DNA sequence: ATCACAATCCCGGTGCCGAGGCCGCTCAATTGGTCGTAGACAGCTCTAGCACCGCTTAAACGCACGTACGGATTCCGTACGTGCGTTTAAGCGGTGCTAGAGCTGTCTACGACCAATTGAGCGGCCTCGGCACCGGGATTGTGAT
DNA sequence: ATCACAATCCCGGTGCCGAGGCCGCTCAATTGGTCGTAGACAGCTCTAGCACCGCTTAAACGCACGTACGGAATCCGTACGTGCGTTTAAGCGGTGCTAGAGCTGTCTACGACCAATTGAGCGGCCTCGGCACCGGGATTGTGAT
């Protein structure tokens, strides 16, 4: 029977999860979850199948962009009261950046709202220099719950115009 | 007579016939494998007298030659090892 | 009148003198909390740490953290610089049998 | 009396699992000794052997051999990165080093 | 307005808390790529000795990371920690 | 000179350590002989320590033993730091030594 | 409430602190220190006395086995001195 | 004298198997001093576990016995 | 006539060094060297053949792994040579020099 | 790009010794039944780990600047490598010996085990000096004038 | 060189609290004795480690020569250290909550242990094929054109 046990390297088991991983990233395959009115926060994700951990949630998707023109934009949503923040800064390397998820489109991973308590966080995931920002699971999540993560905002005031810590 | 010693010649032969039939090994090689049996035995025993030891149990049961097993080896040779202690200690129980 | 500076490196001199006779903790002592609670969080979930359990981790990550820096001066030093460079980082650990 | 079956047919493992339980016995490693302790001992011995032993016949047939040298053993003890941890501290005798020379030093 | 960013708790470890314990090894100079690089060797030497220390806790079946655990995981890693036992 | 260690002329515990080796799976027998000597070097061992932690908390105008002093003590001595090169001690610092190049010229 | 014993050497530590620097005394954190080197010792010297007593299929550890082991583990002087004064504590209880 | 029986060729083949391209004149006497403080180290142990065994004959078991207190376990000779 | 370029010898002998297992210090002045340091220790001592064997395989590897670090060391500093000083560091780095 | 050229690689025969298989025994692994105790499990306590809230502020963060230094280039001399011929000593093979390793057999001192005694060492408490913090004066390394 | 000048060292004042010393208990070290057996030792066997000798090449060594490279000097760009001003989140402290760590009790099933048995493994022996060495054409980096 030639018994020879099948052992993954760790140099396989993380290459075939990379790769297993970004086919989500460069692919708008966003299944197992829909869109729902949750009170108080509107539009929200909600979980149609069983998630475990480590299993990837959602790719947040939006414009790349850099701090100069981050900024003018955040100015030009200050000014509109009604256009939203839906933007997000992050660090890579060396330098700063951030994504842009404004614009309204089919895009999910923008429709996410926020909690500290929550059950997902967001991990950078590099492709070829390129970083690209994705909420995951951080515990065994069944059906049905509202995907919820923590926006990462504990200024002073911040707080005052959004007090959505817990509950 | 007597000049008699203790080895894992023959079974690591033999796990190597299951492995690689149609190959054999030579009598250094057979030495260190042995060599290497030896050293991994007395590291996984003396890991779990050392895990008895620490929460005050004077029996050695699979529970903690399974935490010497995982404390010692890697990542996935852990994993597999205590796969295949488990497997086997189902067996032996399912064979009383 | 030009205020005063010192010279690039004076400082480093001084505080490599008031960190080496000192004692106590260079990390922070609730953000090394956290990343060990979040660091655990893959291992085994809803984990509770005893506080001097991350002060023996804490103790522990700087000592490694210090030795670590001393050969990476050292090996920094043999290549003729006084920069600390992550090659020499590599080296070190590579020579350490850790990589 | 019944069958004498041993206990390495019991767990379906080729090594010891009697002299397994007799050398924890005698190695005085604690008082007692579980009946599932050199079962899982031996299971653990013989999937490390065989790991051993599979790479060490890989490289074996890639150097157009058919019997485990030293050499072998070493080439498959170095080759994986796991088995190279285990052994990271431990010297197999005439078993040379991998070949590799640093691309710094090959000529251009 | 908001500040939207994630935050992970590698970069607790931070810039001047990594030029400290350089300084306390006798760096003088520090390139400015080290701290992302030292910050990755610290998560190394955590994701070493906390799980060694997590297989203690789930040895005892406790839910609790004792230091003594700790104290154990790092005597097994040969870098024994004095004034911690008992 | 009813106490082992009396008798030995020891201030470590030699019933102590004797009970520690029975009980700490050495060997199924454990000589009569062995806990004194061991106790003797343990002891001898304590002291040579203690002097040296002694003189840094000397040096230090302190009269106490701090975590400090004996991690000078240990790493100053070469065979006391051989004995000890594999432990960490916590709250005890490292030497003070600057490179000789890091020096300004 | 009454909480359970707990075995230390500090006040061993502290005698032979006394007996050294009869002026200078010790933190909790030195002497915590001070009881973990004892324990770390101890216990390193009779691992190397049982491996000593199994190599060489003995089944005692005895003063012969320790001071092999000490000489195996302090290096220069230390191990010189640390005989010395071993064998001179061995003569003394054999003498009374 | 027997130091110098670890000859010049000998010091350069034990580099080469390390993968050292060019060596310094100053190698040779340098590595004949780490070899003899290894040796020195190693053959102390084992001495020290023939006088405990009360043999008069360094074996290699004692040999191997020195290699694995100082954490350089060898496969091969019986350990 | 014919002579190679300095290296490519040296190239060629790494590889041929690397490819075998047989040990390469001779075996008789290894022997004597032994003799002499256990001289230190201990008057009139025999050796087995293995434990000489054994003592040489140990040394060779040792002194292999230490000219790997010594290489390393080397290409550290920007230079092909292994120098004393590249020694001394792969020493001081493993902690076996204080 | 083109050339010859030593070094390497490959294919085939041969011996030859070390690996692979078989036979008898013996010693250990197996089977079975007892005992007692180590451990699993249930329950209780109370310890301490978690979590929050407010505020203070020490420290981290962000920024501008300049300078020390990392790094690339160039060159010089020497100190390496490579090849040659000569010396030497490693190595193989054989012989002789004897010191010491290994085993056996007696048995005697030595160590585990047990009953009982008690005092050394534990915890709990108090208490006061070493020490940390602080403020001020004097002294000092540093860098520009 | 001289002098601000920021930094550090040194002199007490004083409160804090933790190290040290005392007292009660209690349980673990001691004492004395019994018994089994571990190893100390005496003697025998016989293995192999040492010592020597004699060729025989393989290996080391000494020398020549030149080429690459180690190392020093120089110049340039940059990036990191230094200081300053803002922010932020570490930390302290104070308060609750309850999870589970630790302890206690019971009861049990699991492993030590003993005795008898037999079969698997090991020493011994044979035999035989795969690997190492030799020998000739295929090849392939390599250094000079
Ligand atoms: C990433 S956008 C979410 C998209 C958008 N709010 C929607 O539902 O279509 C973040 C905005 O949602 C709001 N938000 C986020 N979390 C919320 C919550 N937990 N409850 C109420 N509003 C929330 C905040 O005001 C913020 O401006």
């Amino acid at each position: 029977p030639v018994r020879r046990s099948s052992r993954k390297s760790k140099a396989e088991l993380q290459s075939e999860e990379r790769k297993r991983i970004d086919e989500l990233i460069e692919s708008g395959k966003e299944e197992g979850m829909k869109i729902d009115l949750i009170d108080g926060k509107g539009r929200g994700v909600i979980a149609t199948k069983q998630f475990s951990r480590g299993d990837f949630v959602v790719e947040y998707h939006g414009d790349l962009i850099e701090i100069t023109d981050a900024k003018k934009r955040e100015a030009l949503y200050a000014q509109d009261p009604s256009t939203g923040c839906y933007m997000y800064y992050f660090q890579y390397l060396s330098k700063t950046y951030c994504v842009d998820a404004t614009r309204e489109t089919n895009r999910l991973g923008r429709l996410i709202n926020h909690s500290k308590c929550g059950n997902c966080q967001t991990k950078l995931h590099d492709i070829d220099g390129v970083p690209h920002l994705i909420l995951i699971a951080s515990r065994d999540i069944a059906a049905g719950e509202e995907l919820l993560y923590d926006y990462g905002d504990r200024s002073k005031a911040s707080i005052e115009a959004h007090p959505w810590l817990k509950h | 007579r007597k000049t008699r010693k203790e080895s894992y010649a023959i079974y690591v032969y033999k796990v190597l016939k299951q492995v690689h039939p149609d190959t054999g090994i030579s009598s250094k090689a057979m030495s260190i494998m042995n060599s290497f049996v030896n050293d991994v035995f007395e590291r996984i025993a003396g890991e779990a007298s050392r895990l008895a030891h620490y929460n005050k149990r004077s029996t050695i049961t699979s529970r903690e030659i399974q935490t010497a097993v995982r404390l010692l080896l890697p990542g996935e040779l852990a994993k597999h090892a205590v796969s295949e202690g488990t497997k086997a200690v189902t067996k032996y129980t399912s064979a009383k | 009148k030009k205020p005063h500076r010192y010279r690039p490196g004076t400082v480093a001199l001084r505080e490599i003198r008031r960190y080496q006779k000192s004692t106590e903790l260079l990390i922070r002592k609730l953000p090394f909390q956290r990343l060990v609670r979040e660091i655990a969080q893959d291992f085994k979930t809803d984990l509770r740490f005893q506080s001097s359990a991350v002060m023996a981790l804490q103790e522990a990550s700087e000592a490694y953290l210090v030795a670590l820096f001393e050969d990476t001066n050292l090996c920094a030093i043999h290549a003729k610089r006084v920069t600390i460079m992550p090659k020499d980082i590599q080296l070190a650990r590579r020579i350490r049998g850790e990589r | 009396r019944a069958k004498a079956k041993t206990r390495s047919s019991r767990a379906g493992l080729q090594f010891p699992v009697g002299r397994v339980h007799r050398l924890l016995r005698k190695g005085n490693y604690a008082e007692r000794v579980g009946a599932g302790a050199p079962v899982y001992l031996a299971a653990v011995l013989e999937y490390l052997t065989a790991e051993i032993l599979e790479l060490a016949g890989n490289a074996a047939r890639d150097n157009k051999k058919t019997r485990i040298i030293p050499r072998h053993l070493q080439l498959a003890v170095r080759n994986d990165e796991e088995l190279n941890k285990l052994l990271g501290r431990v010297t197999i005798a005439q078993g040379g080093v991998l070949p590799n020379i640093q691309s710094v030093l090959l000529p251009k | 307005r908001h500040r939207c960013v994630l935050r992970d708790n590698i970069q607790g470890i931070t810039k001047p808390a990594i030029r400290r314990l350089a300084r306390r090894g006798g760096v003088k100079r520090i390139s400015g790529l080290i701290y992302e690089e030292t910050r990755g060797v610290l998560k190394v030497f955590l994701e070493n000795v906390i799980r060694d220390a997590v297989t203690y806790t789930e040895h005892a079946k406790r839910k609790t990371v004792t230091a003594m655990d700790v104290v154990y995981a790092l005597k097994r890693q040969g870098r024994t920690l004095y004034g911690f036992g008992g």
